[PDB]
């Protein structure tokens, strides 16, 4: 299997900050995808291919890292992104880093 | 001499990848037989015999038959050829009727149904005011029950008509050989070891493949390109478990398949020069279609398997197999096309077995379907005509298409089951040699001499 | 109808290679037309850079840019972009894509100053 | 190998060896690139992408120096900030795959220069013919 | 357009099963795969199984075979070749069962895998009691 | 206009203005004469076409002095009862459509002259390598 | 009173499929090579006659 950790957890930030979340890998040499979840709404889909971005989103959202670690930089944070964050290996997830307002 | 010059060398060796259309090409022994008993040699160039595979040295080239072409060509080209056989053959638009249907003349347990129903129905003569009471055989996975009486009606008949193949062209393989066109050279990585992505130490060119002969198999593919030394398993992505897992192992599994249900065809003129070939007599015992495999053999070539697939997976693995996880028939089973007649066979006999990190043989029963919907359109269906004869076939299993599921939660145990899916990774287990590369001509490089005036 | 717009840096180090790249809307590039370079030092008069040409013309600039400026048409991606190589800080300017037609760069891009410092 | 002594084989088969040897063997190269009821249609698309493809090098040839001359020294210089490599270390050294993919920037420039380069000497021929 | 429309919230007995049906329309459904995902609270995400519609070859999570199965409905008439329904249906239902069901599909493009997942249906909350 | 100075644009480009300005650009309607289920058979014999024109104009072409040059001085002499205008004229005043127009009734008897000068000059080329 | 089709004693009919639409899409005619499309850009311009631009 593959075990995935979300280090920071809950990160508190104010709007127009910047943002890195950082995940593991259990296994190296792969890709990774970041969805974005806000509360009680439908999960939506950021990163795939650890670089790339899907429709719909705006390019603030970097996607980046490689072997086991990887990050997501969120430059210029708006209110609306103050959101549930996951990571995803093929079937396995992270718990989620909870993006939290300061 | 530092004032150099530019020179253009034209035919210079180089070549870019690149995707274009193909060439048939098709063995002179066939086009021996007359008027196209099997499909089209006619729509496929002769081949000439023992053409030019040129070898070349020091060359990397890197190949990757997941993302290859020339498959998806193949199997557009099958599939028209397909539809093309077919368009002179006889509709069975008035076949769709009210059949009343009863059980065989047989002994029948009331466990054990009946898998043939007779089914006496009524059918137009050649005569348009006079018709005719006629009665046939059918499968059970051929009639439903429309609605005292019982009375049935094809499957088929509600969704889309059906076209009766023509007794003249048979679906037996002949070898295909691929070629390139003018300007086009077809790469064959020719190295043992080689797990279909990456560099190619050892390459070489060639104008013509192969021969690739199309078979149809869902599970257990049959009478491809076996390996030369070891067993190799080709995988997109082995830690990823929604692509498949192509083995291709080194000695052929001789099976034995047959149908000892003997039969009698049966010409109804369904109008002016139609003709319907039914079902007449079962000439002798009631038994059931079924295929052997050798019992060693087939548990030396899983512990093969099992020894390459515990590279990946590393050692102290446990390693098991299960039988197809469900869907529509025709991936559970394993399906194939013996003597123009069509067999799904059970396969939970080859694939119960767990493998620990320390002059019998395997039958297992098929059904027959009459009518196939293969490739799943949305409006097409192939009636296929009952065959003469008690019919059997002996076929080299060449390789296995299977499935990891979906394993989390820290089990050691890594299970596989074979999982038959699109077509397209039959051709992919014949393909993974060539690539097809575009030569550009006219290099451009710097020398020192002058053009005189 | 044109519309061109620049894109690129304004702010880059000295002895470095500069390249903008001008997208083009309104029109096509394989016109009756040279896609051009032109620039302006702040304060002072403009400065023509180069063209190159939708058709098949080679592209010819102003042999004051010392052959370190390589114009490079897209015609995939109806676009033109400039090359500096080696810049200093006194090639500070606002630059400037245009078309000339029939009639003199009707069209320009709105301009981005380009300031070369260390 | 088998052709080792006297340099030749089939066609592509200089392509792994060095550009200085693969040089004498230009003439397969381009004799394969031209020889070799709807599949006639694949065929004859197949057959006109062939020599369609023959005819515009065959045409991009014949604007230059060389209509077929097969090997052409011209008149445009040598920029060496393209190559920037030892001149004889490249055939000895590269192949020209490995020298493609070294000028894939540099190129259409070169082209350009050569079409100059053939109506400039056409234009000082055609001057030079008319005073005599 | 891809749109993926589940049915709506139910409430289950403990031990029973409970059908769910993704209705798939924008796209020919005969060529992309359907997986299930489950979002259990506290729990986080938990994949389920994939299914590929064209003959419904299906594959199951190891930690949830002989609980689940899943089915599929094609659509056969030459004039609307793009609607589908897949239908997972989960049986022995217990108390931690309950939770959001999805519907996903991969996106369409060339560096697109399988997993991951562009389109998302609305989710379907399910109640054991 | 914005190819003022450097007289050159796109193809067709010369046509308004004078054969001598338009002389120096030929290459390019040169180029633009090649390259550019029952719709296939259409562009398939646009195709075939374009590559038989172009093949008949170079083979009138190779049957005469040149090849592939583009721009051919000859040895048949012009009569001037044919043109009978200012010779340096017709190059600051006249359109090509305006000159074929002037010598389209003296058509075809020049490609014969063309033809006989050509096969002269083989003949001769082979007495004088043949008494060498 | 009792009706036929209009169409039942002149030619059979074909229904149209509901897939294909009858929106237009704009088509561009393109000439193939060794011929060129000339526009005439003239403001007024009646149709016949010289174009002079
Ligand atoms: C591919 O091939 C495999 C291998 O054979 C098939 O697997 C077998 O499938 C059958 C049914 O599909 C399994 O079920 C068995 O049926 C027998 C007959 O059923 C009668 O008897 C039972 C009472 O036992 C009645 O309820 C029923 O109505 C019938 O009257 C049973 O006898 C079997 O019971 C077995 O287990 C019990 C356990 O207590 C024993 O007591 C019995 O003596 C007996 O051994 C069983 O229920 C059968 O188990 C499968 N085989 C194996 C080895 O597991 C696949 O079906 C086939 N694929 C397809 C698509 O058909
Ligand atoms: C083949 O065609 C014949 C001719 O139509 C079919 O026979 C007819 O079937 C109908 C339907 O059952 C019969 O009507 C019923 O008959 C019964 C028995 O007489 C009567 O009790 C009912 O009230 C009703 O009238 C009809 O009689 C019968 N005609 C004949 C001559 O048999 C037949 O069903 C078709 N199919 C097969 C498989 O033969
Ligand atoms: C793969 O192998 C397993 C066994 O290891 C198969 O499971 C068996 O499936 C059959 C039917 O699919 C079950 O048969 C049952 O028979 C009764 C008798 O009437 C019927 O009422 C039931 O509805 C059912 O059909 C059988 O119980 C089951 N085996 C066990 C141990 O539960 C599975 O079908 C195999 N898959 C394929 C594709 O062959
Ligand atoms: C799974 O693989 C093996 C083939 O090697 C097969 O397992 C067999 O299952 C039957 C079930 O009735 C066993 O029959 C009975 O087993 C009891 C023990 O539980 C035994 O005491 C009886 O005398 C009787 O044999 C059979 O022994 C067992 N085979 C072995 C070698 O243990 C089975 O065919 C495969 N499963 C499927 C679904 O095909
Ligand atoms: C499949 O059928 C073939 C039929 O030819 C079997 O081959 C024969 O097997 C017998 C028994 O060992 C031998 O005596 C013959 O010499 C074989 N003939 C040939 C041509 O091979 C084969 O054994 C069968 N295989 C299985 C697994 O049942
Ligand atoms: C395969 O053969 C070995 C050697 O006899 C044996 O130990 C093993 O049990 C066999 N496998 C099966 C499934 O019978
Ligand atoms: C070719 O140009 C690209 C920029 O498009 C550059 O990244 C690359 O390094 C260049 N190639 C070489 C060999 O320098
Ligand atoms: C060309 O010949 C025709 C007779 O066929 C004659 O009427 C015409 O005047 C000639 N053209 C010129 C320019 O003299």
């Amino acid at each position: 299997e593959i075990v995935l950790t979300q280090s920071p957890g809950i990160l508190s930030l104010s709007p127009g900050e910047t943002a890195t979340l950082f995940c593991k890998a259990s296994q190296g040499g792969n890709a990774m995808t970041w969805y974005q979840k806000r509360r009680g709404q439908v999960p939506r889909l950021l990163i795939y291919d650890t670089s790339r971005r899907a429709s719909g989103v705006p390019d603030r959202f970097v996607g980046s890292g490689s072997g086991t670690d990887f990050f997501l930089t969120i430059n210029k944070l708006d209110r609306e992104d103050f959101a549930v964050y996951y990571c995803q290996q093929f079937e396995f997830f992270g718990l989620g880093s909870e993006l939290e307002v300061h | 001499a530092e004032n150099l010059w530019v020179t253009v060398y034209y035919g210079v060796p180089v070549w870019k990848d690149a995707e274009t259309t193909l060439f048939c090409a098709s063995d002179a022994k066939a086009y021996e037989t007359e008027k196209h008993n099997v499909w089209a040699t006619h729509a496929c160039v002769p081949t000439d015999p023992n053409p030019q595979e040129i070898h070349l040295e020091n060359v990397t080239e890197e190949f990757n038959m997941w993302k290859n072409n020339m498959v998806e060509q193949m199997h557009t080209d099958i599939i028209s050829l397909w539809d093309q056989s077919l368009k002179p053959c006889v509709k069975l638009t008035p076949l769709c009727v009210t059949l009343q249907c009863t059980n065989v003349t047989n002994n029948i347990t009331d466990d054990m149904r009946g898998e043939l129903k007779n089914c006496s129905f009524n059918m137009t003569t050649e005569l348009r005011d006079k018709k005719q009471k006629v009665y046939s055989l059918f499968y059970r996975l051929d009639v439903v029950q429309i609605n005292s009486n019982k009375e049935y009606r094809l499957i088929n008949c509600n969704t889309s008509a059906c076209t009766q193949a023509c007794p003249k062209v048979s679906f037996e393989p002949i070898p295909i050989h691929y070629c390139a066109p003018a300007g086009f050279a077809i790469l064959k990585c020719k190295d043992k070891k080689f797990n279909g992505t990456g560099p190619c130490p050892s390459v070489s060119t060639v104008q013509c493949t192969h021969g690739i002969k199309p078979v149809v198999s869902t599970q257990l593919l049959l009478n491809g390109s076996l390996a030369e030394e070891e067993v190799m398993i080709r995988s997109e992505n082995i830690t990823n478990n929604a692509k498949n897992i192509l083995v291709q192992f080194n000695t052929p599994v001789q099976i034995n398949c047959t149908r000892p249900n003997n039969n009698t065809r049966k010409s109804i003129r369904i109008g002016p020069g139609q003709a319907f070939y039914a079902t007449g007599d079962i000439i002798g015992d009631i038994r059931q279609a079924h295929c052997n495999v050798s019992k060693a053999t087939w548990n030396e070539t899983l512990g093969k398997v099992v020894k390459q697939l515990r590279k990946h997976f590393g050692n102290n693995t446990i390693i098991r197999f299960a039988n197809s996880s469900g869907g529509d028939l025709e991936v559970t089973t394993h399906s194939f096309n013996c003597g123009g007649e069509f067999f799904y066979c059970n396969t939970s006999g080859l694939f119960n077995s767990t493998w620990i990190s320390n002059n019998d043989s395997i039958t297992l029963p098929c059904r027959i379907k009459q009518i196939i919907n293969m490739w799943q359109r949305i409006g097409q269906c192939m009636y296929a005509p009952p065959i003469q004869g008690v019919i059997r076939c002996v076929s080299n299993i060449t390789g296995l298409i299977l499935t990891r599921d979906g394993g989390s939660t820290n089990s050691t145990t890594e299970t596989f089951r074979p999982g038959g899916g699109d077509m397209r990774d039959n051709w992919r287990s014949e393909l993974y040699k060539y690539k097809v590369v575009k030569i550009e001509p006219l290099g451009v490089a710097p020398t020192r001499c002058k053009r005189r005036v | 109808q044109v519309q061109l717009v620049e894109s690129g840096p304004g702010l880059v180090r000295p002895s470095e290679t500069l390249s903008l790249t001008c997208a083009v809307s309104g029109a096509s590039i394989r016109t009756k037309a040279w896609w051009s370079w032109i620039r302006q030092p702040p304060g002072k008069g403009l400065e023509w850079i180069g063209y190159v040409s939708g058709g098949w013309d080679l592209p010819n600039y102003n042999p004051s840019l010392k052959n370190r400026v390589i114009i490079l048409k897209d015609t995939s991606l109806n676009q033109f972009s400039l090359r500096l190589t080696s810049v200093t800080a006194a090639d500070t300017a606002l630059y400037y894509c245009a078309r000339e037609g029939p009639e003199d760069f009707d069209v320009w891009g709105p301009g981005f100053l380009v300031t070369v410092s260390s | 190998a088998v052709g080792i002594g006297a340099v030749f084989l089939g066609f592509l088969g200089a392509a792994g060896s060095t550009m200085g040897a693969a040089s004498m063997t230009l003439t397969v190269q381009a004799r394969n690139l031209l020889s070799g009821t709807v599949w006639g249609i694949k065929q004859l698309q197949a057959r006109v992408l062939a020599v369609e493809r023959y005819l515009r090098d065959q045409q991009l040839l014949g604007i230059w120096g060389c209509s077929g001359k097969l090997i052409c020294c011209t008149n445009v210089p040598w920029n060496s900030s393209w190559s920037n490599r030892n001149l004889s270390e490249i055939w000895d050294n590269m192949t020209w795959l490995q020298w493609d993919k070294e000028i894939s920037n540099y190129t259409q420039i070169i082209y350009g220069l050569l079409e100059e380069s053939q109506n400039q000497q056409e234009k000082n021929e055609q001057d030079l013919l008319a005073l005599d | 357009q891809v749109q993926l429309v589940q049915s709506g919230a139910v409430i289950k007995t403990p031990g029973s099963s409970v059908k769910i049906s993704c209705r798939a329309s924008g796209y020919n459904f005969r060529d992309y795969s359907i997986h299930w995902v489950r979002l259990i609270p506290d729990k986080g995400f938990e994949w389920i199984g994939w299914i590929k519609p064209l003959w419904g070859a299906v594959s199951y999570a190891r930690q949830l075979q002989g609980r689940v199965s899943m089915t599929r409905q094609l659509s056969q008439d030459p004039d609307d070749p793009d609607w589908g329904v897949a239908y997972m249906e989960f049986s022995g239902l217990t108390p931690a069962d309950t939770a959001e069901y999805f519907c996903v599909r991969r996106g369409s493009c060339d560096y697109c895998g399988d997993f991951p997942w562009q389109y998302w249906g609305q989710g379907t909350v399910v109640v054991v009691s």
